[PDB]
């Protein structure tokens, strides 16, 4: 059994929790509790092997942003999630995948881009910006929604295999 | 000031480590409450909502580890204030003590 460390990070209210609790425990949380930083454990199945995923959720609040630093050098793979009716949390990923970036001192990390909240109408952040910026950052782009379900497995298995075929 | 953070351990299978921000008046009793509320949806958690039935365990390294049960209505920032000592408080039933 592989074991995958994963952390999952963006912007305050972008779904960070909402998209790591549909994942591990299949309901969808519409209450906001803002977090510092939980990890969750569950075993599933990808292309027939059975994995452990180690899920870090980490904090959009700004005030903890010290706390990046150790969490970057853990982690293995990275979901960078925006929400595709908040146009500063598209603006904030460039941020986060520089500093995983630097921390790692690599520019072949395993990553994917997430646009989360798809089942929102009147999106302010358009597809075509995403797959732009995922295009330059040679990383898979994929939207999802929490609430829905679309995308979610799809989004976390993508990053799993991105770990497994570096 | 009025606040620390603190980091639980073994909470449940599915939800390993929370970390909670805490008034520095909390018992063990209000830290193990936040942190059942952070864990509210896992399974064991919903088998087992009542706090009453819960501890808080400190492990600390020497100058090997040594282990404490804390009480229910102990202080938890003055029982971290003291350690000597790398430490971690970890979340287990009464039964399980
Ligand atoms: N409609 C809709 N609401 C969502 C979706 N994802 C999250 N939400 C809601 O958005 C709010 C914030 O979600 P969280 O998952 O707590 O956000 P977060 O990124 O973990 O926030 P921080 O931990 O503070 O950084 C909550 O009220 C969720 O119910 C989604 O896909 N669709
Ligand atoms: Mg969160």
């Amino acid at each position: 059994m592989t074991e995958y460390k994963l952390v999952v990070v963006g912007a305050v209210g972008v779904g960070k929790s909402a998209l790591t609790i549909q994942l591990i425990q299949n309901h969808f949380v519409d209450e906001y509790d803002p977090t510092i930083e939980d990890s969750y454990r569950k075993q599933v199945v990808i292309d027939g092997e059975t994995c452990l995923l180690d899920i870090l959720d980490t904090a959009g609040q700004e005030e903890y942003s010290a706390m990046r630093d150790q969490y970057m050098r853990t982690g293995e793979g990275f979901l960078c999630v925006f929400a595709i009716n908040n146009t500063k949390s598209f603006e904030d990923i460039h941020q986060y995948r520089e500093q995983i970036k630097r921390v790692k001192d690599s520019d072949d990390v395993p990553m994917v881009l997430v646009g989360n909240k798809c089942d929102l109408a009147a999106r302010t952040v358009e597809s075509r910006q995403a797959q732009d910026l995922a295009r330059s950052y040679g990383i898979p782009y994929i939207e999802t929604s929490a609430k829905t379900r679309q995308g979610v497995e799809d989004a976390f298995y993508t990053l799993v295999r991105e770990i497994r075929q570096h | 000031e009025e606040s620390f953070f603190v980091q639980v351990h073994d909470v449940s299978p599915e939800q390993p480590r929370t970390v909670i921000k805490a008034p520095r008046v909390s018992t063990a009793q209000d830290v193990i409450q936040q942190t059942l509320c952070k864990a509210k949806y896992s399974l064991s958690i919903l088998s087992n909502p009542n706090p009453s039935d819960y501890v808080l365990l400190e492990e600390v390294v020497k100058d090997k580890s040594s282990q404490r049960v804390l009480l229910d209505q102990e202080c938890v920032f003055q029982a971290q204030s003291k350690w000597k000592g790398a430490g971690k408080f970890i979340l287990k039933l009464k039964e399980q003590v």
